[PDB]
């Protein structure tokens, strides 16, 4: 839909992707690609970097889950 | 020789090939990202395995990925 | 008298160790005048040795056949000064260290760039926390009961 | 208010409506609220036991030093062999009875309505254990006189209780250390201080 | 606390630092190292100077007056250096503890007064009593200021407070001078003065 | 200075300060209370 499909910009989100560095770790959604053809729109910004000194990564909608806080 | 694979978690930043010193990789158009391009690996016969491509892949773990495999004279990087 | 060990207050080889060390320090004492700094320091070390041996005697240490105090760790009430009372003395300080460090890392966790507080140690914050580990055996117990000691996965 | 040292604000997790607060929690122990409740009940019980202790020591030593009764020193008071009963029996009897007391107090603290509702038979007395409050049980068994029938609006009484009890606890620590490095009774140490105060203190022990 | 951009400074020709505006009572711009570059560091060092000054003035008095009214205005004082070896009606470690318990009270009130500017003004026993001191380090109360001289115009108050710390600074210097004298020299301070006034040349720090 | 104290609070400077103070503590304890193998108080 033209309205947002994914989490809100700023919604602290958890990663269900098993192969990511931040698995079972919280994040901070900075953007969600509203194009309904990309596979991993959810641009997250974490607090601590990965082994490649990167704090951001694209994730899917099903590979993400917002916390109750 | 080596088996280089590019997974769909790419962002099309063109650092894999611009780092690759043996012309193994090349960017192609794609529809899975905002940049509308993804890397491909046609010339894997020229792949030495130096992993400069995946030392420059800015993703969760990796999108480009080099698998060490049958080593020939050009994958072993021999001038003799 | 346990573990086949005689006490050091009634050991022969322990007194022999004493006599041998004293003769060793006296052999190095007949080379200087008895009023100069080296001889005074040697006599001070001699009294140090003698009081050391007598203190190991009077505490009820157990000296084996080799004539050296063998510490008992099993939990014998006579030998809690060997391991258990200093063990509690250790664990109290060690948990102090851990608890003030943990409460410090939790204190800086709500910072913009917390890592700079691990480099540049916020001495006011730590000093306000540095005595908060005095009560670690109760604060940690409550944080374990309340659920604040161990983190949750999410 | 006056919180235990001027120049410091009291912690925001405790203030006002509590028995003798004064805002002394520099080590962050009452930071968690349920921890503070548990510690309040702990403090009240500790202070009441300590008050009974200071009374049972000061009174016995007033009888001893002056010479009204030949009671033993507080230090060497546990090894008195009673004729009718033995200490080996008394420890077990204390365990039983004070278990029935303290576990009931506990199960009221975690569930205030307990010990009075259903199947809580104590000789048919399932009404004196209403509790009415944490740390202040009330009832005909526990306050027969009922000086403070109300307990929320009894801040003067609870404040007197907790202040006298903090002071009794400090006096009990006094009894513990003062009579482990001097090996006499408290009244002996007092009259030792009240003869030559500037020559008999803690640091006049060499 | 009015600034004086053209006040006389410790080192004329120099530019005094920015954090010494002239506001303080007796700030001649002497802070080369920058030990008061911060505002709160300056506010702390001010009270440190004040109390070091006052303790040093009491010290200089209790050294020299017992050493002046002993050598000429004949009395009997043991010394200022070896007075800690003398005996009194109390054990040496006991009255140290007593004066610690009694001085730490006042110093804790001072700590409170510095951290919180107005917190300790009410007498905790008799809250009708008060210290009418707005300025930190200068408690205008009865026990400290019964004669009413610690009030009035801020200019007169500033000149009076710089008078205070001016006396106190050379009091500090004098007390540590007596220290270094009684160490380097054997006899006492006023005896050192008389030996200097006998022969100013061959009586100084130099002996070789 | 604020930045000088920021540097004094850095991990190595504060570590050597802390361990110098600590080492002086343990040193003076092992000089005042040398040669210690057993805790004899309430032994
Ligand atoms: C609380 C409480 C405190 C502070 C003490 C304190 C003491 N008890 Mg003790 N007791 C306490 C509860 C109980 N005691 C005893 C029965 C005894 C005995 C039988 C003995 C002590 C002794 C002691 C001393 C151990 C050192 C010390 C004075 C010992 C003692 O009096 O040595 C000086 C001793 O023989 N207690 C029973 C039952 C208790 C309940
Ligand atoms: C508290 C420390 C203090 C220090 C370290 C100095 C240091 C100095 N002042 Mg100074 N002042 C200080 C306080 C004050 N001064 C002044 C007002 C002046 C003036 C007017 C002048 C100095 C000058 C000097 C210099 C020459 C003195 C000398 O040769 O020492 C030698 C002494 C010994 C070796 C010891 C023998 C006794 C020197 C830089 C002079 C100068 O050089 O001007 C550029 C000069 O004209 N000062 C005032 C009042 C505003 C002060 C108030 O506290
Ligand atoms: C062990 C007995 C005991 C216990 C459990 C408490 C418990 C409590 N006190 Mg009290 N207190 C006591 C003895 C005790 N007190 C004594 C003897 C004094 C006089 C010195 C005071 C004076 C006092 C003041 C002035 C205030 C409190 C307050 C509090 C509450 C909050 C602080 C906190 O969480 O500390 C929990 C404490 C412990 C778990 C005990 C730790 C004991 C350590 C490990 C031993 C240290 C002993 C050593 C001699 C020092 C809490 C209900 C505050 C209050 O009433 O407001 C809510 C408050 O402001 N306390
Ligand atoms: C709390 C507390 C505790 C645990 C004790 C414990 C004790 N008291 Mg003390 N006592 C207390 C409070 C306490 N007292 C108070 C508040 C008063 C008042 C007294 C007045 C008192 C007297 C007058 C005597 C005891 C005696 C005793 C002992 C025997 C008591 C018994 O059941 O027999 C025992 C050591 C007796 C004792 O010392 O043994 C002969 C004894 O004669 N107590
Ligand atoms: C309010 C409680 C209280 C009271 C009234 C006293 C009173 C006294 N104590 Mg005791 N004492 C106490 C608590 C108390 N102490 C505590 C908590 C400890 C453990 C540190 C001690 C440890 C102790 C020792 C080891 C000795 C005394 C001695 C004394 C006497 C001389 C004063 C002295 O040495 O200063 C000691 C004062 C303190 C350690 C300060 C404690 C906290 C104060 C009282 C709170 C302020 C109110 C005096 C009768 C001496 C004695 O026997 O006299 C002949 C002595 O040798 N006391
Ligand atoms: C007790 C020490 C002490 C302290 C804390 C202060 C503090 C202060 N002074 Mg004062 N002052 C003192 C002693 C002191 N003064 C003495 C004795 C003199 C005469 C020599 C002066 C002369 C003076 C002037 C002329 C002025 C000040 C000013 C100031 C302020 C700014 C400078 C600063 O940050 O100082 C902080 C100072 C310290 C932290 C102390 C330094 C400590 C190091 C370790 C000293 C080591 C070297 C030293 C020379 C050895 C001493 C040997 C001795 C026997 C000679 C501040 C309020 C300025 C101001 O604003 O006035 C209100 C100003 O204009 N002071
Ligand atoms: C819990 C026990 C406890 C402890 C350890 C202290 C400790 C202290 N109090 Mg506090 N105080 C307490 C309870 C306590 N107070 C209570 C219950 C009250 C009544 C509300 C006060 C009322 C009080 C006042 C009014 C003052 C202190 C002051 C002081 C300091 C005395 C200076 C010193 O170290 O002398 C050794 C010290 C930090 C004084 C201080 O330094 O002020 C900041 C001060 O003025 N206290
Ligand atoms: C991990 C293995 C190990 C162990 C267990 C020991 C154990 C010991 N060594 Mg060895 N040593 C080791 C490794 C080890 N060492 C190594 C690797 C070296 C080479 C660097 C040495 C070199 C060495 C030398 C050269 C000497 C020792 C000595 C000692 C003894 C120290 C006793 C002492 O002074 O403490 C006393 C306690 C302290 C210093 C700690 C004080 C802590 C403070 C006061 C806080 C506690 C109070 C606090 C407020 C809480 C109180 C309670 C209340 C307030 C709550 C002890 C038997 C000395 C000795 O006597 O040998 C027998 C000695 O001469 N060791
Ligand atoms: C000298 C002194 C301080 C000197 C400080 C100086 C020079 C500071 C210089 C600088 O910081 C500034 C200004 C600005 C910075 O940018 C630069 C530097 C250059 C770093 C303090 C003395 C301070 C001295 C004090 C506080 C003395 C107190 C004395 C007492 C209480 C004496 C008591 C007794 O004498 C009696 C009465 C009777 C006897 O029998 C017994 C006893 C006990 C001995
Ligand atoms: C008696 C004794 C003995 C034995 C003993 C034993 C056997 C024990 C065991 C024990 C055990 C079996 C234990 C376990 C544990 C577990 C766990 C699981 C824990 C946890 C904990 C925690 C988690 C904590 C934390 C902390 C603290 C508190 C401190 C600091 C900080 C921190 C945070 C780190 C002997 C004879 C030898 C000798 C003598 C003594
Ligand atoms: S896989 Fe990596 S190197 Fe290749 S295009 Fe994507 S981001 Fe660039
Ligand atoms: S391993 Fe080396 S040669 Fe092979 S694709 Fe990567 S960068 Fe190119």
């Amino acid at each position: 839909k033209p309205p947002p499909i994914g989490p809100k910009r700023g919604s602290k989100v958890k990663i269900l992707r098993r192969e990511s560095y931040w698995f079972k770790n919280v994040g901070s959604v900075v953007a969600v690609d509203q194009d309904p053809k990309t596979r991993y729109p959810v641009v997250v910004r974490f607090a601590k970097v990965n082994y490649a000194n990167i704090s951001t990564n694209n994730y899917a909608l099903d590979e993400v889950e917002e916390v109750a806080a | 020789s080596h088996s280089v694979k590019i997974y769909d978690t790419c962002i099309g930043c063109t650092q894999c090939v611009r780092a690759c010193p043996t012309d193994v990789l090349e960017m192609i158009p794609w529809d899975g990202c905002k940049a509308k391009q993804i890397a491909s690996a046609p010339r894997t016969e020229d792949c030495v395995g130096c992993k400069r491509c995946e030392s420059a892949c800015p993703t969760d773990f990796l999108s480009v990925r080099v698998y060490l495999w049958h080593e020939t004279t050009r994958s072993m990087g021999l001038a003799y | 008298d346990i573990s086949g060990l005689t006490p050091c207050k009634d050991s022969k080889q322990f007194a022999k160790r004493e006599k041998q060390q004293i003769k060793k320090l006296e052999s190095s004492l007949k080379l200087y005048a008895p009023e100069s700094a080296p001889a005074l320091a040697l006599n001070a070390q001699i009294e140090k040795t003698k009081r050391r041996f007598d203190n190991y005697g009077k505490y009820g240490l157990l000296c084996g056949s080799d004539g050296l105090p063998h510490l008992i760790v099993n939990g014998d009430q006579r030998h809690w000064g060997e391991f258990i009372t200093p063990g509690i003395l250790f664990l109290y300080i060690a948990g102090w260290i851990g608890w003030v460090g943990r409460s410090y890392l939790i204190a800086i966790s709500g910072e913009k760039k917390p890592a700079m507080k691990e480099i540049i140690i916020d001495v006011p914050l730590a000093s306000r926390i540095i005595f908060r580990g005095f009560i670690w055996p109760v604060a940690a117990y409550r944080e374990f009961l309340n659920g604040d000691l161990i983190a949750k996965d999410v | 208010r006056a919180t235990w040292l001027p120049g410091l604000n009291p912690p925001p997790y405790l203030d006002g409506n509590l028995a003798g607060d004064y805002g002394f929690d520099p080590l962050g122990l009452g930071e968690d609220p349920e921890s503070l409740k548990w510690y309040v009940q702990a403090e009240l019980v500790h202070s009441r036991f300590a008050m009974l202790g200071v009374a049972g020591i000061l009174f016995t030593d007033l009888l001893r030093t002056t010479g009204i009764r030949n009671l033993p020193v507080w230090y060497e008071a546990g090894a008195v062999k009673f004729d009718f009963a033995s200490t080996k029996t008394l420890i077990v009897v204390q365990f039983l009875l004070m278990g029935f007391a303290e576990t009931k107090r506990y199960m009221d603290f975690v569930s205030p309505g307990s010990q009075a509702k259903e199947g809580s038979f104590f000789f048919g007395l399932e009404a004196a254990l209403e509790g009415l409050e944490p740390g202040y049980p009330g009832g005909p068994l526990l306050n027969p006189l009922g000086l403070a029938k109300d307990v929320q609006n009894a801040h003067d009484w609870k404040l007197k209780e907790i202040k006298n009890g903090r002071l009794a606890m400090m006096a009990m620590l006094g009894f513990f250390v003062q009579a482990s490095v001097t090996h006499t009774g408290p009244i002996d140490n007092l009259v030792e201080h009240l003869s030559n105060p500037w020559h008999k203190t803690i640091i006049q022990t060499l | 606390v009015a600034a004086d951009p053209d006040r006389p400074i410790w080192f004329p020709g120099s530019t005094p630092p920015e954090w010494l505006d002239g506001s303080l009572p007796g700030d001649f711009g002497f802070d080369p190292l920058g030990l008061s570059s911060d505002p709160d560091s300056l506010k702390w060092n001010v009270q440190a100077e004040i109390v070091h000054c006052r303790w040093a003035m009491l010290g200089a008095a209790g050294i020299f007056i017992p050493e002046f009214l002993t050598k000429i205005g004949i009395l009997n004082t043991p010394s200022w250096y070896t007075a800690g070896e003398q005996e009194y009606f109390t054990d040496k470690t006991t009255l140290f503890v007593v004066e610690l318990i009694l001085i730490g009270w006042a110093e804790g009130r001072r700590w409170a007064d510095i951290i919180k500017p107005g917190s300790v003004n009410t007498d905790p026993v008799f809250p009708n009593n008060k210290l009418t001191g707005t300025d930190v380090g200068y408690p205008g109360g009865l026990w400290f200021d019964p004669l009413g001289w610690g009030s009035g115009s801020p200019a007169k108050l500033k000149e009076l407070r710089t008078k205070e710390i001016k006396n106190g600074r050379l009091a500090m210097l004098a007390v540590m001078g007596a220290w270094f004298q009684h160490i380097y020299t054997g006899t006492g301070p006023i005896d050192n003065l008389f030996a200097h006034l006998a022969d100013p040349g061959h009586a100084t720090i130099f002996a070789a | 200075m604020r930045d000088l104290k920021t540097y004094l609070s850095v991990a190595p400077v504060l570590s050597t300060l802390w361990f110098g103070s600590l080492a002086g503590l343990l040193i003076e304890i092992n000089r005042l209370f040398p040669d210690a193998l057993t805790f004899p108080f309430f032994s």
